[PDB]
């Protein structure tokens, strides 16, 4: 087969990261593991940490965009009715 | 060698789904591309099934598809996973180009992959588009018919095209046997463009959510991604159980049910729900050519996005404004459906074009600012003089 | 719009097939077929709704047949080529009252009546918005609505000019089974009718959909702790590092 | 695609201006910590991407222990993020260890790219 | 080693597996089919069948 | 490096159509196999182009392809292409599988190639029976009937197949539409192994007419393999130009223009030209079950090849008698078409019979006693003693 | 890119053939070359060569089947005739 270009991502063996010395992996069976130890207290409380950190980026444009629907929906549905009638003669024309 | 490594035919199989080296901190979000996979799959294979019983006459399509849910034993599995299964497809669609934007995986080396993702894209709208007119009922006749009066809006040329295009004078039986066979053909089309997505992926890998290169801590495709990716296969199959057999006709629209009838016109023609932002970015436009031109132009903004991200840290993770005016952006789009989903009315015609402003800036100019403004930050906040 | 031209917003009637584990009440379906035969089948067609498609449903089987062998259908023809009928069977389907569309417009001025087979399912409402449309014409318009001569109001309709008559007056049918058959009860069968004839498949829908749901939600759990163990090798893994000698 | 050159010259002009600097130099520092790639155990020069020759050719330039340490950096990272947890908070980068440590190397590949470009298209004197 | 030998060939395992998927289909289509018809006691048609005796 | 070689896309591009080195001795029986994937892009794009028109009713369909035929423009060439196609289609797959059996390309390192051509042969079968069923003509209609009681024969289980098959209880509406969806698919199965095989060649490259390497002078695609396929691809359209202008319903049998009529049987119900070795045995052998048995052996007995071949020389070049058996051999194909196409009477019968005995035995007692013959005989020739 | 079993072709530079040397090749641009100065007295006599070396093989075999063929087509409109109709019921039954 042909050779191809230089890619970022090699294969195992030459995945070409740079070289690295002096850095240890630790790692233990799971079958001498125990599998969802870390449910509860877990599901409370690092789930409080990252809705904590996390939620306010959302709630805001959520917030603005859910405002400002529900106050031209509720436009809409005023000049749609009998007492802004008028108004919708003046804007709509 | 092993006999997954020297065989011809599994060798792809190989290095694409078991010892593919995937990045160890990659979370659900990279999950959404085997879940757009196994849907498509199931797109093709209800298609297929579903396909046996129907005939694309304009007089007997409504009859035929009311043929699968009532005579075909189990045709109501069939067309309520296809139509279910095709909201589903663009729901976890939109989800992955989400992932797409906010991870930065658009950057480079990754524009290939990002063109061939927005090449995917607009051929799944007009396969979506011709198999719900497939259909023929009261929405399916009208779309098509407002769909391509757009496309006659063309100077000079469009009128002719418009009559290729319906192989008459209005939707009429050759449009809809076309509309069936194009509408079989264009998955296979998909299929290849996402083979050749495959490849430009597996040239580099996948990202990472933190942005910062993976090849130091790679752990295999097999048994770990392969596990997590079966974990949200049953969750998607969950949620398309629920919405297939308790609540089949909720993401659909009612008046689809009413066969096709040239001479009445509906009160409200809407699009299925997933087209109701471009439908509203087009309808935004007081012209006809601008407004065909601005629908096109609010996909190929998806492609003049790698250009303009001038951030020099990849994805939104580490930094604020970006991650705030992403969440203006998706919660934008979200306003978009919901102003196409309306009438033409005080004010949700300056709404909508307010709406079709801030999509643009944020594809245009809000993205280069604050991405420039967030690295003369990164800067100043670290360095002393 | 305004709400004139949307119409008024049925509200939630609470049905016995309302619920993820709720069936049709076939005796409910027996008397709609029975309110149906004697009100609506005048003027409206049931064109997709086989005869056999009641058999075990709604009637036995031969009470479909002797209600099928009153209508007369189109045979194949004789040894000369003339036309001839013959009685129905349980293989055709139910006979509209107009042989075609412009006898339909000719004798309801104007206006075609729909077919009921698919009406529950494409209206938005559904159950709702049939049972108020029936059980909502007032006895006399709102001061200030002028209608077109011709033509009743309820506010349900969108626009509030129907030309439908108000076809459901106090016992004007006898029901089989003793039932009270007032106003209400009648609007409530032949709801209850039309949603079996636009979804036949619910009953077994919903049976599947239990079957379905249980099996992917015990799949799903499993498929959480076996990914949780297979990772435990990796999620607990750790990480120390010195420093090396920088003389190399 | 910021051009670092480019990057440094304005955050000098920000810092050798007083006014500047004092208005927002706060904002700043505000904006690293809720950035929050300290808690991870990182530095925000090991958060550059380094998928373009340059910043390679200046990964290259690196010493030996300050890219060991780099790769330590990037793999408690990673499985920390694996994790879904953070750092405790006696091992978060403090703010005197968030030294630009690979800032001059990708200034002097920046200026050698953009000297080899100037005299790729250079006229000459007529 | 009481239960390993029994699952430690896999073709025994499997065996397991498609005994019990069969036995599991049959007891829990009964089961669910029960169910579903004594939660609609009085619906179903073969109620509406006894009742109506004529 | 160059922008061919460096690109991800245009790297497949290279290696298969620019730089792939081919042995510099093949003749023009190289080219069947460049010839047959330009006759599938025909079948494809003609196939797509006509199913527009086509409505697969069983009381729409022979109405349909005459609709096409007589209303669309253009359309009785778009038939005649696509008919006259299919035919040409099955004679360049005859003579690229005669090139396989003649110079030995079945043998090792190539029987993974040789069994995915097999697999596509089976396929390629499949298509044409299912696309000829669509017509619902005369011998379309009862071709299907023949076909589908002779997967009947099946013990225990094979009226409930056949059942299935149906859709009903003889060939009807539902039988013709799903003939139609799965004729409509099965090509994209087709070119699914087209590509896999193409990359079972690849690993090992082409032979050559000699049966020796061809490691040492190789030559590139690009220029010369390329002028050359194109001066083979214009005789093709040539030779298939008049046969659809000049005379268009010569290949065809004339009772495919009598609609279907499920009472009427024909006076000598016989396939299209090319399944008629098959027919032939099949009819050849007195009963049901053996009949299927024997039709599908002969093929799969093309598999069994590789392993029989006991020649030391790869190829039939440079040997005598296995040369006259290989034309023997390919005569004896023609003459089993020809007694397919005659009717159930003496002496075509036990010349069914022989014939068919001497397709198998040239698969199974032929080819490996001349082989050996040969080998023995080339080496007394030479060595002294 | 994972590594891949031993072919039996490589590519150009490493296309594992043996190894040769003093073997030199000598060729003239095309364009200074005559085309298709070779086709007269070339269809005629190399033609024939071609013809004769290669022509019993397969006109043997078509001889062989052709006949066959033909005295079996000719016994056929034979026994359906008027005359061997007493020899069609003896070898028909
Ligand atoms: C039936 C429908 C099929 C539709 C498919 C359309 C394509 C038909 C393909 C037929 C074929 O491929 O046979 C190839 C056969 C072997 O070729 P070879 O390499 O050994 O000869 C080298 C040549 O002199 C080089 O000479 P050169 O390469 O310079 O030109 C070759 C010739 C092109 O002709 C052909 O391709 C085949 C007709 O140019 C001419 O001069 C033509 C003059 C009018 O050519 C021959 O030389 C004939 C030998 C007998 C074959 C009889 C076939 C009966 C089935
Ligand atoms: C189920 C499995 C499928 C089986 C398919 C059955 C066969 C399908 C029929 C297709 C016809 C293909 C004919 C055979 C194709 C290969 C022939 C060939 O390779 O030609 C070359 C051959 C010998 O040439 P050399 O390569 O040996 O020359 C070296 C010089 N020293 O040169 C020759 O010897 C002359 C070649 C002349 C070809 C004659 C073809 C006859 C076609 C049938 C005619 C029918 C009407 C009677
Ligand atoms: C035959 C192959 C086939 C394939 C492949 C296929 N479909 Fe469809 N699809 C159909 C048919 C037939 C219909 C019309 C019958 C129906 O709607 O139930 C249809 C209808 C639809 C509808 C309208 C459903 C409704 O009832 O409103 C949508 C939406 C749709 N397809 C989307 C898709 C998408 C998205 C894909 C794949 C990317 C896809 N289809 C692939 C056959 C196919
Ligand atoms: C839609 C895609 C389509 C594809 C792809 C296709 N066909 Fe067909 N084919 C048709 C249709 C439609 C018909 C019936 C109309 C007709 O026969 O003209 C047909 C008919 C045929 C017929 C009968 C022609 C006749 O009139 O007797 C043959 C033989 C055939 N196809 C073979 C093939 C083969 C071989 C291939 C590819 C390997 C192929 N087809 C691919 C659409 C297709
Ligand atoms: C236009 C955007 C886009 C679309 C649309 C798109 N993709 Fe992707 N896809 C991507 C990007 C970007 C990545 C790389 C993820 C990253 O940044 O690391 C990707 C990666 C993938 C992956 C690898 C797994 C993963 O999550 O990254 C798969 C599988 C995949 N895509 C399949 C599909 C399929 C299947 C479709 C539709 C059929 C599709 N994609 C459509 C952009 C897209
Ligand atoms: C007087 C003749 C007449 C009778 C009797 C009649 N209908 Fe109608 N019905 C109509 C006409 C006409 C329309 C449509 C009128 C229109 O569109 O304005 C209609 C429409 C309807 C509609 C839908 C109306 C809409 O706006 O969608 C329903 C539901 C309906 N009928 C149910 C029934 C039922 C149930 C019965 C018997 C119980 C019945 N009708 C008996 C004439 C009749
Ligand atoms: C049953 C046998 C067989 C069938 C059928 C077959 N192939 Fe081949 N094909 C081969 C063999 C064997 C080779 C290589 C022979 C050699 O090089 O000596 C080959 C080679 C090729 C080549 C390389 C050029 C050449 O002539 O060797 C192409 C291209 C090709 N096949 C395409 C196709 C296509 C397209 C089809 C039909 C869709 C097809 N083949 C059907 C056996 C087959
Ligand atoms: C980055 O890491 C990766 C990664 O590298 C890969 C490869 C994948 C995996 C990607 C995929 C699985 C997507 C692959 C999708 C395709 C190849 C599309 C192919 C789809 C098809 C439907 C194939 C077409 C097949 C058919 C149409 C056959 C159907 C025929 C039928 C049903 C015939 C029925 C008729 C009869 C008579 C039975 C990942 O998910 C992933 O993230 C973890
Ligand atoms: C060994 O060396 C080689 C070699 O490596 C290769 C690759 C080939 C080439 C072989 C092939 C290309 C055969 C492979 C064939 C395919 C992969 C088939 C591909 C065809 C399709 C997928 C179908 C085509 C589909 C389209 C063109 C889609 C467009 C069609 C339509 C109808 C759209 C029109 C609609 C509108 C609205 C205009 C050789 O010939 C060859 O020998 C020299
Ligand atoms: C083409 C369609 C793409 C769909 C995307 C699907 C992505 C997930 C695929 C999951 C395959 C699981 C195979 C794991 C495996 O074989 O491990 C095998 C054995 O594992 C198992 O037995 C798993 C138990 C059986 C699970 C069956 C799941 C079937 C439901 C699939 C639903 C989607 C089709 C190797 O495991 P080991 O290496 O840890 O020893
Ligand atoms: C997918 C379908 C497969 C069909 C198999 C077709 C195999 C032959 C393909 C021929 C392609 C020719 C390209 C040569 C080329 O570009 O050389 C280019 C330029 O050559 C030419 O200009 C050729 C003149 C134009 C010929 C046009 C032929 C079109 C008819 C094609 C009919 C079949 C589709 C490079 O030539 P050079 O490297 O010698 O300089
Ligand atoms: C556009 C691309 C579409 C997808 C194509 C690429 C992906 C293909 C994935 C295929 C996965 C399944 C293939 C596994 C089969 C492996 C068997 C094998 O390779 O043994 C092959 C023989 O294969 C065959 O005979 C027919 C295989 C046809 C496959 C039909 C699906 C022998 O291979 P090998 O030469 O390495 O063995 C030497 C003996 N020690
Ligand atoms: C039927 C196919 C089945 C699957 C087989 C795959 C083989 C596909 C053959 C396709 C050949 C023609 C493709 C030419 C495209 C080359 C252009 C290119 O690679 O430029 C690419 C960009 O590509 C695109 O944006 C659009 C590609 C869409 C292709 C859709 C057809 C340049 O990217 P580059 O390689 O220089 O990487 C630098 C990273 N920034
Ligand atoms: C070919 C792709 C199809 C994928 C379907 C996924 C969508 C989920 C809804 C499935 C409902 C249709 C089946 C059904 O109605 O069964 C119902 C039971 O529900 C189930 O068991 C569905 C569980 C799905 C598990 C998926 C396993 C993966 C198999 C891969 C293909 C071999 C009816 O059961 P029954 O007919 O009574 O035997």
């Amino acid at each position: 087969g042909p050779p191809s270009g230089k890619t970022y991502m090699g294969w195992w063996g030459h995945m070409g990261g740079p070289k690295q010395k002096g850095i240890t992996s630790y790692a233990v069976s799971p079958y001498a593991q125990k599998p969802l130890q870390g449910i509860f207290h877990n599901a409370v409380f690092n789930s409080f940490r990252r809705f904590k950190s996390q939620f306010l980026y959302v709630l805001i444009p959520a917030g603005i965009y859910w405002y400002w629907w529900k106050n031209g929906n509720e436009y809409n549905e005023f000049l749609y009715s009998k007492a802004g009638r008028e108004e919708l003669e003046r804007v709509n024309v | 060698m092993a006999f997954r490594k020297s065989n011809v035919y599994l060798s792809l199989v190989n290095s694409y789904i078991i010892d593919s080296p995937q990045p160890s901190s990659i979370n659900y979000w990279w999950n959404m591309g085997s879940l757009l996979g196994l849907c498509l799959v199931i797109q093709i294979v209800t298609g297929i099934f579903m396909a046996m019983h129907y005939s694309s006459n304009i007089e007997l399509a409504f009859s035929s598809v009311e043929h699968i849910m009532r005579d075909v034993h189990n045709g109501y599995i069939l067309r309520y996973l296809h139509a279910n299964g095709a909201s589903f497809f663009f729901m976890v669609m939109f989800m992955h180009m989400a992932k797409g934007l906010y991870y930065g995986s658009y950057r480079s080396p990754r524009v290939t992959l990002w063109n061939v993702g927005v090449i995917i894209f607009i051929l799944t709208i007009a396969t979506a588009f011709l198999g719900y007119c497939c259909v023929y009922g009261q929405m399916s006749h009208w779309g098509a018919t407002v769909i391509t009066n757009l496309f006659s809006a063309i100077p000079f040329v469009g009128n002719d095209i418009v009559s290729w295009l319906w192989g008459g004078f209005s939707v009429s039986n050759p449009t809809i046997q076309r509309f069936f066979a194009l509408h079989y053909l264009v998955p296979f089309i998909i299929a290849a463009m996402v083979i050749m997505h495959l490849m430009a992926l597996h040239i580099h890998g996948s990202s990472n959510p933190l942005g910062i290169t993976g090849n130091l801590d790679r752990i295999p495709m097999h048994s770990y991604f392969i596990f997590k990716d079966l974990v949200t296969v049953f969750l998607f199959m969950l949620i398309l159980a629920l919405f297939v057999f308790y609540s089949p006709n909720t993401l659909g629209h009612p008046d689809n049910y009413i066969p096709g009838n040239p001479l009445v016109t509906p009160a409200s023609i809407v699009p299925e729900w997933y087209l109701l932002p471009f439908y509203a970015i087009l309808r935004s436009i007081p012209d006809k050519l601008l407004g065909v031109i601005t629908m096109f132009a609010a996909i190929l903004v998806l492609l003049v996005l790698p250009f303009t991200d001038r951030s020099v840290v990849r994805g939104n993770t580490f930094k604020v404004l970006s991650k705030f005016f992403f969440f203006i952006f998706v919660f934008n789009f979200v306003l978009l459906g919901q102003i196409g989903a309306c009438h033409v009315e005080v004010p949700y015609v300056l709404m909508g074009q307010i709406a079709t402003f801030i999509y643009f800036a944020y594809f245009l100019i809000i993205v280069p600012v604050i991405s420039t403004i967030e690295n003369v930050l990164f800067y100043i906040g670290r360095v002393n003089k | 719009m305004t709400a004139a031209e949307h119409g008024l917003h049925a509200p939630a009637y609470a049905w016995s097939h309302n619920g993820p584990f709720e069936t049709f009440d076939h005796a409910s379906i027996r008397r709609g077929y029975q309110v149906y035969r004697e009100v609506c089948a005048a003027c409206h067609s049931l064109d997709r709704v086989a005869w056999r498609t009641l058999v075990g449903v709604s009637h036995t089987n031969e009470e479909v047949r002797n209600m099928a062998e009153e209508f007369e259908y189109d045979d194949e023809p004789d040894e000369q080529g003339n036309p001839k009928k013959r009685p129905g069977k349980l293989s055709d389907y139910i006979p509209g009252p107009y042989p075609n569309e412009q006898a339909a417009r000719a004798a309801n001025q104007g206006a075609l009546p729909p077919d009921l087979s698919l009406i529950v399912k494409a209206r938005h409402g559904g159950c709702d918005y049939i049972f108020s449309l029936l059980t909502g014409y007032p006895d006399e318009p709102p001061a200030g609505v002028a209608l077109p001569p011709g033509s009743n109001y309820n506010p349900y309709f969108p626009g509030g000019s129907i030309a439908m008559a108000r076809v459901l007056f106090d016992d004007m049918v006898e029901y089989e089974d003793g039932t009270p058959a007032t106003t209400s009860q009648m609007a409530k069968d032949v709801t209850t009718f039309l949603n079996w004839c636009a979804e036949p498949e619910h009953d077994e829908r919903k049976r599947l959909g239990l079957k379905t749901v249980i099996i992917l939600s015990s799949l799903y759990l499993l498929s959480i702790w076996v990914k949780k163990f297979k990772w435990a090798g990796i999620k607990t893994r750790k990480f120390v590092f010195n420093p090396p000698k920088p003389r190399k | 695609p910021q051009s670092f050159t480019s990057i440094a010259r304005i955050g000098d002009y920000i810092l050798k201006s007083p006014v500047l600097s004092k208005l927002c130099v706060p904002v700043a520092n505000q904006f690293i910590n809720l950035a929050g790639y300290k808690k991870l155990g990182l530095k925000f020069d090991d958060l550059i991407a380094e998928e373009n020759p340059i910043m390679q050719t200046a990964l290259r330039r690196l010493p030996e222990d300050e890219s060991y340490a780099r790769a330590y950096r990037i793999i408690r990272a990673h499985q920390t993020e694996l994790t879904h947890h953070l750092l405790p908070r006696n091992e978060w980068i403090k703010a005197q260890e968030d030294v630009p440590y690979l800032l001059p190397y990708i200034l002097e590949a920046e200026a050698a790219a953009k000297e080899k470009d100037e005299l790729d298209n250079i006229e000459v004197s007529k | 080693s009481l239960y390993k030998t029994f699952f430690k060939r896999n073709a025994v395992f499997v065996g397991t597996i498609f005994a019990g998927a069969f036995v599991f289909q049959t007891v829990f289509d009964t089961a669910i089919t029960s169910w579903y018809e004594n939660h609609n006691k009085g619906k179903l048609w073969k109620d509406v069948k006894a009742r109506i005796a004529a």
